């Protein structure tokens, strides 16, 4: 009873990360004055399953790994992470109700950045590993700073419970106190998941050019995956819908509708910025996020002590 | 409106405490009870 | 040489971790609250020799009560006897014991 | 190095040490040792040198392994005790493993291993804050945990420091290594009587300390660091030359000197306790410590070796180091034995 | 004084701001007037038992009933 | 050591009372209200007691007074009591806030059929006295006699004989 | 390393030779086993077998040491008539440097250990006679 | 039980996957290629700047682990203390990046 | 078998120290290593430390690890028998514990170890509307004033440390 | 004592032994260092939350932290071994023998 539960979880996450490149595809091209992919199927409907159809036919590269235990591992833990990730969730009932969920995601937050190191590693060629290191790099910097964006607004909320941000959000939005946490957490976000302007990889090499199509495609679902999950998180945490109890559908269409729209968003920021130099994005992280995270977090451990606003433990 | 509702919701947090300290003496009898049948069979089935 | 800095100048900087029934937050007791307590209101002000060789009493349940040393294996003795009595078929549970009490509350 | 980073790292260090010292609880004491460790690393680094590199990863990883041990003591404590408060251990084990880290960090043989290595790749100046300041809170923590201390391992620690300092003091021309085999052989000294009367174990260090810091005291003052530089000290200055004899004759507890008040006291301490045949072996051992202070006091003072034609120019120019406090260091560790009694002020 | 804080709110408006921020922090508790009620709201929350004490003969103060009128009142909880 | 005194089966059996948290929780503030003083001597003997065993006759007084609580809404309230522990049992944490119609509907019946006022926050929080016949225990740790300290230091300081009689120093 | 001596010591001096002899052998095969393993700890083998050969030879040097010295003082007790007297032991050692030597290949190290460990054993009798103790438990 | 069932299911379906796209086409017959990037003879440099970040990084999730359980210690009865020492904790913080930012710490990867 | 869980996953622990105490390369050292946290996180989390379970994922193996391979990384250029040698001795022996210890049920090396469950040595009350291990760590600031101005100023000399020691000049 | 006790024991133990025999790396020594501090957060842990000792829940924490810091240390020191003989073998650490 309960395995039916995780499987209707995991299986529309995957249908949704084949939908969100259908949808990546067509929303970026009719910003840029031309049509998306709608061809294949009915308004190219069906070109996700052809694209994999494709992907999981091609032949394997078979590279010259130095070891192919870390090359194997790299994607067991990538699709691991991404899918273990999903279950704390508040929507609006989660699938395991803890009392630490911000915690586990920020813990495997920490813990993803293995598979891009193994991967790095597991490639023989060397720039691969300069590149690996470089978003690596990247990834802690940002862990750091989304660490204490979050600990300020739970702060805000009082307990380390990812459904009582629903309880805290019945009046107001959380976007309205920390609007300005919540910008530097969606940039924070957006610099995590090698999102554009942020991603190196693309520009002048990959870590994972030496995989072949299948361990590509699940690397690609990792990382679609774990893009979802973010903004559902964003959406969860600053833009909490109302919830009945009575009704959990009106509160599910409504975050799921405000989910959408981040990730719409997404995209939208990706066809309109150029990229980030790799010490320019050091830049933006050290010398201006982090001050200003600091202020603000010394700004919300004041606030609700001189506004007698301590919320609840329980 | 965060310092209102803050406000609102330790009121109610108060209201669910004093409730359980009213509850707390039959629990706590029930558990005392509960304990001494438990040792109880414990050396009885030691005894034989 | 230990120059007791905080009881010349009056200050509390780690006294308040040092043994387990001081002062907790919210009022918690240990599960060794009892014990510990008797045996330091035993060996105060009587030095390490007189402590260690007048009440090993309260030193003994103190220690049994922190790492339970007979209860196991008072335990042991008694889950052995059982099954050594239940292989040679001189015993069985009590239907109390299988699951189907129906308990107290 | 700055000059405001280095006074913040040498305050780190004394607060470290002084948090070991005044400290109540366990976590505290370990808490000092790290502090210790980490805030006295860059000293060894002053020079950026590949020796000192190396030394200071010898340091780290020697330093290391006695944290752990004692962290692991102090969680044995802590199962078998339920508390933390500084006073004797709880089982023999724990008391085992905080006696052999405690040995470990004061470089006891046959842990000793580290200290004529480390010593020789640190300027002076470092290597006697080493040698004297970094060994004034594990004594500490010794000093706490007596009636819990095993006097088997304790006293062979002590025989086997003593022994393997003078047998390895033996050996060596350069002055880093000498001083730290004499080091060993002086914490096999204060070790040795720790069970028997601890204020005699305060007045050895204080005494080693002031010995200590006299010699590296001098030896900076006349930037020596082999004995070749010390034997061509006699032509720069002569007084130089006096006073290192002089201090060498101290230390190595000759009559009427201040080095013969600790140890004597130390058997004072040991024959009343009816042990006879231990302070003699430890009196027969330190014969070669005075040995290899009669071989460098021959080299330096007794004698003139050759000196080089360049030297002259080093006879237009004063000295302009800061020698602070060596006349008074100078007299305070030769002339204080008819000062004997005062030790009464540690009991 | 005017031309340095003119000069870094055009070079530096991150670092102005956040170090505004950071003084605002460190200075506004000790003036607003509401860090009491932070206060006596943290301790009015009832955690353990409050258990009762024995009546020796004289304790006018403390009541006898939940419902008397003697003990703590949180009439300044229930309005603010 | 000792052998442990533990009461027969016939001391521990009392008519229990067979609700679920959600019918204790929805009269808990009446509950409070209303049986005070059995609940408050039974706590206070369990605290100066610090033994279940010597408590159990105490308990039995709130298994007592706390079923004649429910019989009185059995008898005058049972519906209105009915529809809000109902409506408290539904949620899953179990919140006040979300019944609050019910709740004022069973308050209102309460009061209008047996005169019992709800308490306000912090009533049931105090800390209360408690007048009880049974005496107080001078030793409930059953600690034994505590060991006799060292004789302590008196007298004034006279100078020592003969100096620090160290060796040959004469002072 | 405290049941071995337990073990020798408990034996009466001139009763059974066997046990006795047995008895430091075992000491000497400890003692030698102890020096064998920090000398390939501090000292490394060029190879495996090398450092069982070298470890072999000093436990064997040290059990042949510990075996001539137990066997030549019990035999002289029983032949001289005296159990409390360190001149059994005085032969003994003496008896155990001349097997030094002997394993050494050399006569100037066989007559300074006579020497020094005959004066060294005769010293371990004299204590044990008189109670003479070097780890004394601190009574003052 | 539930969260071990799930971090299992999690696992077994991402090792199934894995598997299926690491053997489905080696069933497939196809021709092989030679053994043989801008760097393959040179050896890898050294960089002291991504080693200082990666330190950097590790001393300041210290201080984040040291500063995280303010939520559950905002609940306190000592309130100025507790004020203070948050305060004192995000000012230790701050001072070490202002340190680092002077000493031309953050050079190159700013 | 199921009441044996820690004591199961306390297996895998000492298991995962051969993994590195071999010492086979600083990668499959680390990935041991990883193995190892996540065995004791879940072992800590059976005993109730949640908080401190999620520090062992969040700071040990997210935060501290990942730098340590982030510098394995940049040194062990990538291209045993002792190491699969000691690795299958130390199973030996591991194994041996778990045997006897499961076969007389009350062992000693060098404290007496006893062969039941962990389930036994629990606590059966219960901790009212609070996390106890919550609350304790949430006493940091209002009692540990000491101890956070020491672990501050630790911290920040290491950064100074750290940054000076690495210039080489 | 408890199961569990014996397996964090040996651990520790053989995280100790492998500490103490260097095989060809300092890294790997590093690791096992770490492996040592790890099992002593474990033990201490599972003893403070075993007994509810409330206040010390804070401890483990300082344990993690501190000797996570050394760490550091330690890993900037081989890298400087690293920027002398280009690798952090233990072998090029013998300068001071003489």
């Amino acid at each position: 009873m309960f395995m039916i539960n995780v499987l209707t979880l995991i299986i529309p996450i995957l249908l949704a990360v084949a939908f969100l490149t259908l949808v990546e595809r067509k929303v970026l091209g009719y910003m840029q004055f031309r049509k998306g992919p709608n061809v294949v199927g009915p308004y190219g409907l069906l070109q996700p399953i052809a694209d994999a159809i494709k992907l999981f036919i091609k032949e394997p590269l078979r590279p010259a790994t130095s070891s192919i235990s870390m090359f194997i591992l790299a994607p067991i833990l990538a699709l691991t992470l991404a899918l273990t990730m999903w279950i704390p969730l508040p929507m609006p009932y989660p699938l395991i109700n803890m009392n630490l969920g911000v915690l586990f995601m920020l813990a495997m937050s920490s813990l993803a950045v293995y598979s891009i190191l193994w991967s790095g590693w597991a490639s023989n060629s060397k720039y691969a590993l300069i590149g690996a290191l470089r978003a690596v790099a990247q990834t802690i910097s940002y862990e750091v700073t989304l660490a204490i964006i979050l600990l300020s607004v739970l702060l805000m909320n009082g307990s380390f419970t990812l459904s009582t941000l629903i309880i805290t959000q019945e009046q107001v939005w959380l976007i309205f106190p920390a609007w300005p946490l919540a910008m530097m957490w969606f940039i924070s976000t957006l610099a995590e998941t090698n999102r554009a302007p942020f991603d190196l990889t693309e520009g002048e090499s990959g870590f994972n050019v030496e995989y072949a199509a299948g361990p590509f495609a699940l690397f690609f679902m990792a990382e679609y995956a774990n893009i979802i999950m973010m903004n559902i998180f964003t959406t969860t945490l600053f833009l909490g819908a109302f919830h009945n109890p009575y009704m959990p559908e009106l509160y599910t269409i409504n975050f799921t509708i405000k989910s959408l729209l981040l990730s719409i968003t997404f995209l939208w920021i990706r066809a309109s910025y150029p990229r980030f130099r790799y010490d320019q994005l050091m830049h933006l992280l050290w010398k201006n996020f982090l001050p200003l995270t600091l202020a603000l977090c010394m700004w919300h451990v004041s606030l609700p002590i001189l506004l007698s606003s301590i919320p609840p433990q329980t | 409106s965060m310092m209102r509702w803050n406000r609102e919701r330790r009121r109610l947090q108060i209201e669910d405490f004093e409730a359980r300290i009213a509850l707390m003496p039959l629990l706590q009898a029930e558990k005392d009870r509960r304990v001494l049948q438990m040792l109880r069979e414990n050396l009885e089935e030691e005894a034989t | 040489p230990f120059f007791d800095v905080q009881k010349k100048l009056g200050v509390d900087l780690d006294h308040w971790m040092t043994i387990q029934s001081a002062e907790q937050p919210h009022r918690i007791p240990a599960r060794c609250h009892a014990f510990e307590k008797e045996w330091i209101e035993c060996a105060h002000g009587i030095g390490s020799i007189r402590a260690e060789k007048e009440c090993k009493i309260e030193f003994e349940d103190f220690r049994e009560c922190l790492l339970r040393q007979k209860t196991m294996k008072r335990l042991n003795a008694i889950k052995r006897q059982r099954d050594k009595l239940i292989k040679e078929g001189k015993y069985t549970p009590p239907p109390h014991h299988s699951g189907q009490e129906d308990l107290r509350p | 190095m700055n000059p405001i980073i280095l006074i913040i790292i040498l305050m780190t260090v004394m607060l470290g040490t002084i948090i070991v010292m005044i400290s109540t609880h366990w976590l505290l004491i370990w808490i000092g040792f790290e502090m210790n460790m980490l805030a006295i690393i860059p000293i060894m680094m002053k020079k950026h040198n590949p020796r000192a590199t190396e030394a200071s990863t010898k340091y780290f990883l020697t330093q290391s392994t006695a944290s752990m041990l004692l962290m692991m003591a102090i969680i044995i404590n802590l199962m078998f005790s339920g508390q933390w408060t500084v006073m004797k251990l709880f089982n023999p084990m724990a008391s085992m493993l905080m006696t052999m880290a405690l040995a470990m960090k004061l470089g006891m043989a046959p842990f000793h291993f580290w200290v004529p290595e480390v010593t020789q790749g640190i300027p002076l100046s470092s290597g006697l804050i080493l040698l004297t300041w970094q060994k004034l809170a594990p004594m500490s923590v010794l000093y706490q945990i007596l009636p819990s201390i095993n006097l088997d391992l304790i006293l062979t620690l002590s025989i086997l420091s003593i022994t393997i300092g003078g047998w390895g003091g033996l050996n060596q021309t350069q002055l880093r290594k000498i001083m730290a085999y004499s080091s060993i052989a002086h914490m096999g000294w204060m070790t040795a009587v720790l069970l028997y009367n601890p204020t005699m174990t305060l007045l050895n260090l204080i005494i080693y300390i002031i010995m200590t810091s006299t010699m590296f005291t001098l030896f900076m003052a006349n930037s020596t660091t082999t004995t070749l530089s010390l034997s061509h000290t006699w032509n720069k200055a002569p007084i130089m030359t006096i006073l290192v004899l002089i201090t060498l004759l101290s230390m190595g507890g000759l009559p009427p000197l201040s080095g013969f008040m600790p140890k004597w006291m130390i058997i004072q301490e040991m024959t009343k306790n009816d042990s006879i045949i231990l302070p003699t072996l430890m009196a027969i051992t330190a014969l070669l410590n005075l040995y290899f202070y009669m071989r460098l006091t021959y080299s330096t003072a007794l004698t003139m070796f050759p000196s080089t034609n360049n030297m002259k120019m080093k006879w237009q120019f004063p000295t302009t180091k800061r020698m602070t406090l060596l006349p008074t260091m100078t007299v305070l560790s030769t002339m204080l034995l008819p000062l004997t009694p005062i030790l009464s002020i540690l009991e | 004084v005017a031309a340095f804080l003119k000069n870094v709110w055009a070079k530096e408006p991150v670092l102005v701001a956040s170090f505004a921020i950071a003084g605002l922090a460190v200075i506004l508790p000790t003036l607003s007037p509401y860090t009491k009620y932070s206060l006596m709201i943290n301790r009015a929350t009832p955690y353990n038992y409050p258990v009762p004490l024995r009546d020796d003969g004289n304790m006018p103060d403390v009541p006898s009933h939940p419902q008397d009128p003697q003990g703590p009142s949180l009439e300044w909880l229930k309005r603010l | 050591p000792g052998i442990v005194e533990l009461p027969s089966l016939e001391d521990l059996k009392v008519q229990e009372v067979k609700v679920s948290s959600s019918v204790l929780k929805a009269a808990a503030h009446h509950y409070g209200a209303q049986c005070d003083k059995p609940n408050k001597e039974f706590m206070l003997c369990r605290w100066e007691e610090k033994d279940p065993r010597r408590c159990l006759e105490e308990g039995k007084l709130v298994n007592q007074c706390a079923l004649e609580f429910f019989r009185q809404i059995k008898r005058h309230c049972a519906e209105p009591f009915t529809e809000y522990w109902t409506c408290i049992d539904y949620s899953g944490l179990q919140l006040f806030r979300r019944c609050r119609k019910e709740q004022a509907q069973f308050d209102k019946c309460v009061l209008d059929k047996l005169g019992w006022v709800r308490p306000d926050l912090g009533e049931l929080s105090k800390v209360t006295k408690v007048k009880t016949d049974r005496p107080l225990p001078e030793n409930p740790y059953h600690s034994r006699a505590r060991p006799e300290p060292n004789p302590e230091v008196e007298g004034d300081l006279k100078p020592a004989r003969h100096g620090s009689r160290l060796f040959f120093w004469t002072m | 390393a405290k049941t071995l001596l337990h073990q020798y010591w408990d034996i009466p001096e001139g009763t059974e030779c066997h046990r006795k002899t047995y008895a430091a052998t075992s000491i000497g095969g400890a003692s030698g086993l102890v020096v064998s393993a920090y000398s390939v700890a501090l000292k490394t083998p060029t190879s495996f077998l090398e450092g069982v050969a070298r470890t072999g030879r000093y436990t064997f040097t040290a059990a042949a040491i510990g075996a001539i010295f137990g066997l030549t003082s019990c035999i002289s007790a029983q032949v001289r008539e005296k159990p409390d007297d360190p001149l059994n032991y005085l032969i003994g050692g003496c008896a155990g440097g001349l097997t030094l030597g002997a394993r050494t290949r050399s006569y100037g190290i066989g007559a300074a250990a006579c020497a020094y460990m005959g004066l060294t054993a005769a010293l371990v009798k004299m204590g044990q006679l008189e109670g003479w103790k070097v780890f004394a438990e601190p009574k003052v | 039980m539930n969260l071990m069932i799930t971090l299992l299911t999690n696992f077994t379906l991402a090792t199934l996957l894995v598997t299926i796209a690491f053997w489905l086409p080696q069933l497939n017959v196809y021709s092989e290629k030679t053994s043989p990037d801008p760097m393959g003879s040179a050896r890898l440099p050294f960089s002291m700047k991504f080693f200082l970040v990666a330190i950097t990084f590790l001393l300041f999730d210290l201080e984040i682990a040291l500063l995280l359980p303010l939520p559950w210690a905002s609940q306190t009865t000592n309130l100025n203390t507790m004020l203070t020492m948050a305060l004192l904790l995000i000012f230790l913080l701050a001072v070490s990046l202002a340190y680092e930012w002077t000493q031309k710490g953050l050079e190159w990867t700013e | 078998m199921m009441t044996y869980i820690v004591f199961i996953l306390s297996i895998i622990f000492v298991m995962g120290f051969v993994g590195f105490s071999s010492k086979p390369s600083p990668i499959y050292g680390g990935l041991g290593l990883i193995v190892s946290g996540g065995v004791g996180c879940g072992i800590v989390l059976n005993f109730g430390g949640s908080f401190l379970g999620l520090m062992v994922f969040l700071i040990y193996l997210g935060g501290m690890m990942v730098v340590f391979g982030y510098t394995t990384a940049m040194a062990t250029e990538q291209y045993n028998k002792v190491v699969l040698g000691t690795f299958i001795t130390g199973l030996l022996m591991e194994f041996l514990m778990v045997y006897y210890v499961l076969k007389d049920k009350e062992v000693e090396i060098v404290f007496k170890f006893n062969g039941m469950g962990d389930w036994v040595i629990y606590d059966t009350g219960d901790s009212g509307f609070f996390s106890e291990e919550a609350m304790g760590i949430a006493a940091l600031y209002s009692y540990g004033t000491w101890l956070v101005i020491v672990t501050g100023w630790s911290l920040l000399i290491g950064v100074v440390v750290i940054m000076e020691i690495t210039r080489g000049n | 004592m408890s199961l569990v006790y014996m397996n964090i024991m040996m651990a520790f133990t053989v995280s100790l032994t492998g500490l103490l025999m260097y095989r060809s790396h300092l890294m790997s020594s590093l690791l096992c260092l770490e492996g040592m501090m790890l099992s002593l957060f474990i033990l201490a842990t599972l003893m403070i939350l075993n007994s509810h000792f409330t206040l010390a829940s804070m401890m483990p924490i300082i344990l993690l932290v501190f000797a996570a810091c050394e760490a550091a240390l330690g890993l900037s020191l081989l890298v400087m071994v690293s920027n002398t003989y280009g690798t952090d073998y233990v072998q090029n650490l013998n300068l001071l023998q003489c």
